[PDB]
RNA sequence: UCGGCCUCCGAACGGUAAGAGCCUAGCAUGUAGAACUGGUU
C-alpha cells in the first residue's frame, strides 16, 4: 500500500506578500505572491 | 610501488574475511549506506530532513532560513 | 532447504545424511533468528560458530574416525558449505583436535599477537575463574 | 590565529609503584593519541595494562604535562614519592602555586607550562620541588609503606547490585554490596582532586593527622626536663648526647632503667622544643624507641 | 605452527551482524557509530569491487569472496573477475543469439518498471526471502552434443 | 549517364535578515578515588 511520490520540495512562495501582503520586488519578485495556509504535499503524506 | 588496500585491511584485526552470494553482498552495501547516511544526517542534527530509501533526500516540514 | 550452488546430481550415500546436516541447519536458522536484545554484543554471535563446529564434527566423524561414507561426497559437502576445509586441516594436526574456532589460534586478532587463553591447557591455567572465551564461548578447547 | 596546544606524544609512563602492580613481567598496550587529558583536555598517548591477576584494567588518565606538573601519578592521581592526594601535600608544603579553571586560561597556562618544560631538561616537577626540600613534618606519619593493592580491584557489577547478573562467576565485576551512597566521601570530582579543593578523602586524612600529637610536646610549666619513655638499659646518655648535640647545647642528659626514662633538658628553650619534638614517637636510637613526654 | 593465515568463517557470522545494528538506533550499538560513519571514506571503493563482479547472464548465483568489517560497517568484494578472453567472448556470443530469437519469438516483451522497489518499502532481508527459494534460469543457449562437443 | 561530412542538451550559491536565552532534543563518558585506634617525675 506504499504510494511514495518524488515531489518537489522548493515551495517558492515570497515569504514577505504571504504575511504582510507587501513586496519590496514587486513585480520582480522571484517567487509567486500568494496569501494561503493550505499544507504542501509532503506536509499532508508525513501527517 | 603497489600498496594492496585490502591486503592491509586484512592484516589488522578489524577485518574478517567470508564466501558469500553476491545478491546478500549488494544488499548488505545498499543497506550500510543508507544507515550511515543517516547517520551522517542525525551527526548534523538534521532531524527535519529524511532520506527515502532510493537515496531521495527530502525535507519533512517547510524550512526557516536557518535550517 | 538448503539452494545447492551446483545443481547437478548428489552422490550415493547423501540420503542417509542429509536429514542430520538439515536440522542442523535449521539450528542454525534458529542463530540466525534470536533476539540479541538481552545477552550481550559479543554473546549472540556464541551459538553459531559452535554449532557450525558441530556440523564439522559430523562430516569428520564421517570420515575419518570411522571412514563410513565416500571421498567425493566428503568434497561435495565441503563445496556445498557444510564443512570448513581450513577446521578440518586444523583438526588433523597434533595439538589442535578440539579446536573451537579458526579466529581463537589467529595471532593477528589479539592484541600482543598471542592465542586465546581457550587454548592454554586446563592445568596449566595457575590464574582460577571460570574461563568462556569471547570469541566463540570456548571453556578450555584444548 | 596560529596558537593551539601541541599533543604530548611520549613513551614512558610515570606511574605509582602501587598502580603499576608486583609481577616484573608486564605486558603493555599504547596508543599514540588515543584519549583526551582529564585536566587540561589534550590529546595524549594513553597507556593500557593489567596490574595483575584479578585488577582492573588500568590506564592513564591525565596526560604527561600535568602528571609532570604536579608530580603526580597518571592514574592513581597521588604523589609519587607518599602516596598522597596533592591537596594534602600542598597543606603540607605550600598552597600558593594555584591553576586557573577556565578553560582557555587552562590551556593558556598549560601551553606556556609545556613551552617551559620542553625549553628545560626535561624531567622536573618546577620550582614547586625547590619549595619540597623541607620534608618529614607529618607527611611521613600517615604514609603508606605498603602497596595498597585494593584499589585496584574490579569495579561493582550494577546487574548484581540489582541481582540479575546472569554471568554468576564468569563475570569479572565484583558481586559484593557498594559503598553507602549517603556518605560525603563518594563524590570524588576528579578536578577537585587534582586542584586540592574540598577533597573528602583529603579533609578525613587532615583530621587523622590533626589527631596525633607527634610534634606537640610542651606538658611542663617552663621546664626544659622531659622524659623519653621506651628507651630503657638498650638506650644510654651517650645516644640521648648525640642527638642533642644537633640541638647545641644540652643542660642534662641522663637515662634511668629503673623507670625506663631518658630525662633530657636543654638551657635554650627552642633546642628543647625541638629535642622534645623529635623523640615524640619519632626518634629510635640503639634498637630503642622513645616517646616525649612530661618527666 | 610459524604463523597461520587468516581463514574464513561461515556467512551466518556477517549475516548476524548485519542483521543486528539495525538503522543504529539501539543503544547497545553507540560505540560502534563513529566507525560506521569512516565508511563514507571508503565506499567508493566498495561500489567499485561489489559493480565488478554482478553475475552474468548465463550465471543464475555467484558466489564471492567478502572482506568485511568486524562491526559490519562495510563490506567489500575482495576479488578480481579473471575470465578467458575467447570463452567470454563466445559467452556472449550465445548470449547475442539467444536474445535475438527470443525477442523474435515474444510476443509482448514486457519493461521491468523502474524502481523496483518504493521509497517507502524497506529493503528485504536476504535469509526471509532470497536464501530458501529456487532460482529462475538463466538464458544459456544449448549446445550440439555432436558439433559443440 | 559520377558522393559521403549533422555542435548543443544541467545543477548549487546568488532573496525570502541577524542576535538572544529560557525547560526541551540529539550526542559524548562507561572514568581516577574511598587510608580511619597504643609510651614512666
Ligand atoms: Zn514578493
Ligand atoms: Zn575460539
Ligand atoms: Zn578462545
Ligand atoms: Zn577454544
Ligand atoms: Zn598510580
Ligand atoms: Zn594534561
Ligand atoms: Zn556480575
Amino acid at each position: 500500500l506504499r504510494a511514495t511520490v518524488r515531489w518537489d520540495y522548493q515551495p517558492d512562495i515570497c515569504k514577505d506578500y504571504k504575511e504582510t501582503g507587501f513586496c519590496g520586488f514587486g513585480d520582480s519578485c522571484k517567487f509567486l505572491h500568494d496569501r494561503s495556509d493550505y499544507k504542501h504535499g509532503w506536509q499532508i503524506e508525513r501527517e | 610501488k603497489k600498496r594492496y588496500l585490502f591486503r592491509s585491511f586484512k592484516a589488522t584485526k578489524f577485518f574478517q574475511s567470508t564466501k558469500l552470494d553476491w545478491v546478500e553482498v549488494g544488499l548488505q552495501v545498499c543497506r550500510q549506506g543508507y544507515n550511515m547516511l543517516n547517520l551522517l544526517i542525525h551527526r548534523k542534527n538534521l532531524n527535519y530532513l529524511h532520506l527515502d530509501y532510493n537515496f531521495n533526500l527530502k525535507p519533512v516540514k517547510t524550512l526557516t532560513t536557518k535550517e | 532447504p538448503k539452494v545447492k550452488r551446483s545443481r547437478k546430481a548428489p552422490p550415493d550415500g547423501w540420503e542417509l545424511i542429509e536429514p542430520t546436516l538439515d536440522e542442523l541447519d535449521q539450528k542454525m536458522r534458529e542463530a540466525e533468528t534470536e533476539p540479541h536484545e538481552g545477552k550481550r554484543k559479543v554473546e549472540s554471535l556464541w551459538p553459531i560458530f559452535r554449532i557450525h563446529h558441530q556440523k564439522t564434527r559430523y562430516i569428520f566423524d564421517l570420515f575419518y574416525k570411522r571412514k563410513a561414507i565416500s571421498r567425493e561426497l566428503y568434497e561435495y559437502c565441503i563445496k556445498e558449505g557444510y564443512a570448513d576445509k581450513n577446521l578440518i586441516a586444523k583438526w588433523k594436526k597434533q595439538g589442535y583436535e578440539n579446536l573451537c574456532c579458526l579466529r581463537c589460534i589467529q595471532t593477528r586478532d589479539t592484541n600482543f599477537g598471542t592465542n586465546c587463553i581457550c587454548r592454554v591447557p586446563k592445568s596449566k591455567l595457575e590464574v582460577g575463574r571460570i574461563i568462556e572465551c569471547t570469541h566463540c564461548g570456548c571453556r578450555g578447547c584444548s | 590565529t596560529y596558537n593551539r596546544q601541541n599533543w604530548e606524544d611520549a613513551d614512558f609512563p610515570i606511574l605509582c609503584q602501587t598502580c603499576l602492580g608486583e609481577n616484573p613481567y608486564i605486558r603493555m598496550t599504547k596508543e599514540k593519541y588515543g584519549k583526551e587529558c582529564k585536566i587540561c583536555a589534550r590529546p595524549f598517548t594513553v597507556f593500557r595494562w593489567c596490574p595483575g591477576v584479578r585488577m582492573r584494567f588500568k590506564k592513564t588518565e591525565v596526560c604527561q604535562t600535568c602528571s609532570k606538573l604536579k608530580n603526580v601519578c597518571q592514574t592513581c592521581l597521588l604523589d609519587l614519592e607518599y602516596g598522597l592526594p596533592i591537596q594534602v601535600r600542598d597543606a603540607g608544603l605550600s598552597f600558593k602555586d594555584d591553576m586557573p579553571k577556565s578553560d582557555v586560561n587552562k590551556e593558556y597556562y598549560t601551553q606556556n607550562m609545556e613551552r617551559e618544560i620542553s625549553n628545560s631538561d626535561g624531567t622536573r616537577p618546577v620550582g614547586m620541588l625547590g619549595k619540597a626540600t623541607s620534608t618529614s613534618d607529618m607527611l611521613l606519619k600517615l604514609a603508606r609503606t605498603t602497596p595498597y593493592y585494593k584499589r585496584n580491584r574490579p569495579h561493582i557489577c550494577s546487574f548484581w547490585v540489582k541481582g540479575e547478573c546472569k554471568r554468576g562467576e564468569e563475570c569479572p565485576y565484583r558481586h559484593e554490596k557498594p559503598t553507602d551512597p549517603d556518605d560525603p566521601l563518594a563524590d570524588q570530582n576528579i578536578k577537585d582532586r587534582y586542584y586540592g579543593i574540598n577533597d573528602p578523602v583529603a579533609d578525613k586524612l587532615l583530621k587523622r593527622a590533626s589527631t596525633m600529637p607527634r610534634l606537640d610536646p610542651p606538658e611542663d610549666k617552663t621546664i626544659t626536663t622531659l622524659y623519653v619513655g621506651g628507651l630503657g638499659d638498650t638506650i644510654t646518655e651517650t645516644d640521648l648526647r648525640n642527638h642533642f648535640y644537633q640541638f647545641g647545647e644540652i643542660r642534662t642528659i641522663t637515662v634511668v632503667q629503673r623507670q625506663q626514662c631518658a630525662f633530657i633538658q636543654f638551657a635554650t628553650r627552642q633546642a628543647a622544643e625541638v629535642a622534645a619534638e623529635k623523640s615524640f614517637n619519632k626518634l629510635i636510637v640503639n634498637g630503642r624507641r622513645l616517646n616525649v613526654k612530661w618527666g | 605452527f610459524v604463523d597461520a593465515q587468516k581463514e574464513d568463517m561461515p556467512p551466518e557470522h556477517v549475516r548476524k551482524i548485519i542483521r543486528d545494528h539495525g538503522d543504529m538506533t539501539n543503544r547497545k550499538f553507540r560505540h560502534d557509530k563513529r566507525v560506521y560513519l569512516g565508511a563514507l571514506k571508503y565506499m567508493p571503493h566498495a561500489v567499485l569491487k561489489l559493480l565488478e563482479n554482478m553475475p552474468m547472464p548465463w550465471e543464475q548465483i555467484r558466489d564471492v569472496p567478502v572482506l568485511y568489517h568486524i562491526t559490519g560497517a562495510i563490506s567489500f568484494v575482495n576479488e578480481i573477475p579473471w575470465v578467458i578472453e575467447p570463452v567470454y567472448i563466445s559467452q556472449w556470443g550465445s548470449m547475442w543469439i539467444m536474445m535475438r530469437r527470443e525477442k523474435r519469438d515474444r510476443r509482448h516483451f514486457k519493461r521491468m518498471r523502474f524502481p523496483p522497489f518504493d521509497d517507502e518499502e524497506p529493503p528485504l532481508d536476504y535469509a526471509d526471502n532470497i536464501l530458501d527459494v529456487e532460482p529462475l534460469e538463466a538464458i544459456q543457449l544449448e549446445l550440439d552434443p555432436e558439433e559443440d562437443a
